[PDB]
């Protein structure tokens, strides 16, 4: 004849979460940028024998 | 250096004055210097080198 409870009282849990992030960066661009591919010498010949 | 000579184009009238012609002459391609060095207005027999 005994009956159960409508529900059981559970235990409560507290959650504490921490997220930490640090970012650092450097960027350098120094100097002189010369050309590396340049035209060279040329030579041509032409003649009419007849 | 190239030669500067007088020439008469083919198909032209025989009474017209001659025009400016040339011998063997080279206009080299400039790869990365294209647009930086002027070739249209450059006297071919080069006076002034630097």
């Amino acid at each position: 004849l005994a009956t159960p409870s409508p529900f059981d009282m559970e235990k409560m849990v507290w959650l504490d979460v921490n997220i930490l992030e640090i970012r650092k960066s450097v960027l350098e661009n120094f100097g002189v940028d010369w050309s590396k591919q340049i035209p060279g010498p040329f030579a041509a010949f032409g003649k009419d024998f007849v | 250096g190239p030669r500067n000579v007088a020439t008469i184009p083919l198909g032209q009238d025989l009474t017209q004055p001659p025009v400016a012609g040339t011998g063997v002459r080279v206009t080299p391609p400039l790869g990365s210097l294209n647009g930086a060095i002027d070739l249209a207005n450059l006297a071919r027999p080069i006076a002034g080198t630097t």
